[PDB]
């Protein structure tokens, strides 16, 4: 959740 | 210097197109079992809206597109007037991989297909006029490595007067934080809202992103981000305000 795409 | 014109009030149309819920592709594409949604999109979409907004353009955003409602979208805008419209800018924020990005239902649209709706003989009320596209998307599932430095009539072709603006190169991650939005578009916003003013052209103010871009990273997984602009542009774009 924190990070990407 | 030669400059696109660039007076037109509005500017043009700026297409958001803003996917945030996979819950289509996670239940129907075997290997997305796990794909999230893009919690914080909105930030970006808001961010684009400010941003364009000022900028003198005309926003059209949609949410939570699949692949087939993204051709149908800019179907709708290929075959639209935009005789008296200087510009045209779409922009994607959704999941990616290698030259694609995804819909909500986790099928693939190449990026190509995206901007090829838009060539001159597709949508000749754009011929001689910049299109700009900006994709932030992963374009694989590598993390980007860092590298230490030291501290600072006439005719045209069909596909002339593009700039595609990418979040990563390919092959690499891009990166959204869920409560302030994604590197890339964050970025870009305020560039372009800090440098626009001054009359900086739109190549210039991409190095500027590349340069802040490059300066972020992720400490979980030693990734860093590297934006990647393309372009066939023959002028100097600028967006006055």
């Amino acid at each position: 959740x924190d990070x990407x795409x | 210097d030669k400059v696109y014109q660039m007076k037109s009030k509005p500017r043009g149309y700026c297409l958001i197109i803003n996917n945030h819920n996979f819950a289509k592709a996670r239940e129907k594409v075997p290997k997305l079992h796990s794909i999230r949604d893009r919690n914080g999109t909105h930030l970006d979409a808001g961010a684009l809206t400010t941003t364009f907004e000022e900028l003198h353009f005309e926003i059209k955003p949609h949410d939570d597109c699949t692949v087939e409602q993204i051709y149908e979208i800019l179907k709708i805008y290929q075959l639209m007037d935009h005789s008296n419209m200087d510009c045209f800018i779409c922009c994607i924020l959704s999941h990616g991989d290698k030259g694609i990005i995804y819909g909500t239902d986790g099928q693939e649209a190449p990026i190509y297909e995206l901007t090829s709706q838009f060539t001159g003989l597709k949508c000749p009320s754009l011929a001689g006029k910049p299109k700009v596209f900006f994709i932030q998307a992963c374009q694989g599932d590598n993390y980007q490595k860092g590298i230490p430095v030291e501290t600072d009539t006439r005719y045209i072709p069909d596909e002339a007067d593009f700039l595609l603006g990418m979040a990563t190169v390919n092959n690499c991650v891009s990166y959204r934080n869920p409560a302030e939005g994604t590197w890339y578009i964050q970025s870009l916003c305020q560039s372009l809202r800090e440098r626009c003013p001054r009359g900086d052209d739109i190549l210039t103010i991409l190095t500027e992103v590349n340069y802040e871009v490059s300066n972020k990273d992720d400490k979980k997984n030693m990734g860093k981000q590297m934006p990647q602009p393309t372009f066939t542009l023959r002028k100097k774009l600028v967006f006055p305000s």
